């Protein structure tokens, strides 16, 4: 069983070179023979590989006090109001490098607000991950058409963020 | 100009000598098998998407090659990239070669149709059973 | 569509470093939080002969350790996060990690913990000269 | 510069299995047009591995086809939990236009793995 969550997003299915991913699966089957790798001199490694990752299969449920559990249950969720407010985001998949990720675009919420923006994703770099802009296309739907006129004109992160901690720090500061 | 001239003429053969007009399109009377949604039949039209460049020869006589470069819609742009990077193997197929330009402040793509032939099949079995 | 990476069983594990940003003491309370480790390590190979610098382009490895491979030995870069680094991400991505027998179970918290010395290039205490 | 065809190819569900008798009521995803000739179908879509046969009442309900399917197209639909298996069987003997506007709806519809 393999997931989504951190699966590579790009179309380039030359495994790397081990040195290079880190976990035991994104290894080409140059390395595993018996369950083992083995170094090759035969081939040096590589240093030209731009790929986006996946971003899902999360299912976040560690079990510390050190941190309180964000996902509040039934009641606790029921007895609080004053701070009942929406959270949905649409998304969009991209196109010729790459395709595979979820990735967001307009951020809707109770505010009567929804916040445009570009989509940047994780390619992953020989050193780390660099946090890249890449090409963005709506999905294929037909009633997604209405989202044409919204991957030309967005927003990065910084100002997003900045904007929208700031309609909560006006909103809900009360 | 020429910059662009120059620049479609990419790697090869660059004896370019176009043609064309400067940096507009072409207009061409060319007989079509056309079936959309509304029109339809084989007939002969008046097509103009497209820059054409005759390129020449050594001693700088003409020579029946040619490179033709339309323009068109981003989103296409890209289905026909990741189409003939699908498929740039079979050699009946006239080696492509795609980039982004710019004519004004505008990033207008192109792809560049490289050594075809003044005609098509359709001006011959057109112009032959009519 | 890509290629496949993580096993699911441990998703949780990677979730705790995926969305913190105090994640070193994070995932050291969570090696301390109910759980077993990060089941996902390359596994490398070598005849167990040389020094016992771990970073190394080629296994450079002890009679008594074992190789594993030297990017996947970061957990600051194992989960494609930000990195304090100054300049600005993790070094050990490219080389090998031959990890002495005892502390070999998970080269995360040792690659945190513990870092290279410039005497014997060996990890500090496994072994050392170091007076 | 020659565009093939804008679609209205529809899809039901309905009845098939592995044999004449094998197929049960509601298993199979035809897809049709509805053509001079009634409902004229195309295409099944389905999940189980192999399907050989399919049944659809007539175009006003007298008896059940007896249909045979072929040896299904393998692919992979998405579905929330992950990759999905799936096959495209095709009415046998069905020439390469319908075959075609059939891909055409259904890639559509259905973006795979
Ligand atoms: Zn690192
Ligand atoms: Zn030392």
């Amino acid at each position: 069983n393999v997931t989504g969550l951190f699966k590579d997003c790009s179309k380039v299915i030359t495994g790397l070179h081990p040195t290079q991913a880190p976990t035991h699966l994104s290894v080409d089957t140059k390395f595993k023979t018996e369950g083992l790798c083995v170094d090759i001199p035969g081939i040096p490694k590589d240093m030209t590989y731009r790929r986006l990752i996946s971003m899902m299969g999360f299912k976040m449920n560690y079990q510390v006090n050190g941190y309180p559990n964000m996902f509040i249950t039934r009641e606790e969720a029921i007895r609080h109001v004053r701070a009942w407010i929406g959270f949905d985001v649409e998304g969009c998949h991209a196109t010729r490098e790459a395709v595979g990720t979820n990735l967001p675009l307009q951020l809707g919420f109770s505010t009567g607000v929804n916040l445009v923006a570009v989509p940047t994703g994780y390619v992953d770099t020989p050193n780390n991950t660099d946090f890249s802009r890449v090409s963005a296309k709506p999905p294929p739907g037909d009633q997604f058409k209405h989202l044409i006129p919204l991957m030309y004109k967005g927003l990065p992160w910084n100002v997003v963020r900045i904007k929208i901690v700031q309609m909560l720090s006006d909103t809900l500061k009360n | 100009a020429q910059s662009f001239l120059n620049r479609v003429c990419g790697v090869s053969a660059a004896r370019l000598t176009p043609c064309g007009t400067g940096t507009s399109t072409d207009v061409v009377y060319r007989a079509f098998d056309i079936y959309n949604d509304k029109v339809a039949g084989f007939a002969k039209f008046l097509k103009t998407n497209c820059c054409r460049f005759q390129e020449k020869d050594e001693d700088d006589n003409l020579i029946d090659s040619y490179f033709v470069v339309k323009r068109h819609t981003f989103s296409n742009y890209q289905h026909e990239e990741t189409i003939y990077n699908l498929l740039k193997d079979c050699p009946a197929v006239a080696k492509h070669d795609f980039f982004k330009f710019r004519i004004d402040g505008d990033m207008v793509p192109h792809i560049s149709r490289q050594r075809l032939t003044k005609y098509t099949m359709a001006d011959l079995v057109y112009a032959l059973r009519h | 569509a890509g290629n496949a990476t993580e096993v699911p069983a441990n998703s949780t594990v990677l979730s705790f470093c995926a969305f913190a940003v105090d994640a070193a003491k994070a995932y050291k309370d969570y090696l301390a939080s109910g759980g077993q480790p990060i089941t996902n390590c390359v596994k490398m190979l070598c005849t167990h002969t040389g020094t016992g610098q771990a970073i190394t382009v080629t296994p450079e490895a002890n009679m008594d350790q074992e190789s594993f491979g030297g990017a996947s030995c970061c957990l600051y870069c194992r989960c494609h996060i930000d990195h304090p680094n100054p300049k600005g991400f993790c070094d050990l991505k490219g080389k090998y990690v031959q990890i002495p027998t005892t502390c070999a179970n998970d080269p995360v918290g040792f690659t945190l913990k513990n870092t290279v010395c410039t005497v014997c290039g060996m990890w500090k205490g496994y072994g050392c000269s170091c007076d | 510069n020659n565009e093939l065809s804008p679609v209205a190819l529809r899809q039901m569900s309905c009845a098939a299995g592995t044999t004449q008798t094998a197929c049960t009521d509601d298993n199979a995803l035809a897809y049709y047009n509805t053509t001079k000739g009634g409902r004229f179908v195309l295409a099944l879509l389905s999940d189980l591995q192999d399907l050989k046969w399919a049944r659809f009442p007539k175009s006003d309900g007298t008896g059940t086809i007896y249909t045979e399917l072929e040896p299904p197209c393998r692919f992979v639909t998405d579905t929330p939990k992950g990759p999905k298996v799936k096959y495209l069987y095709f009415i046998k003997g069905l020439n390469n236009l319908n075959r075609g506007m059939v891909l055409g709806s259904l890639a559509a519809t259905v973006r795979l793995q």
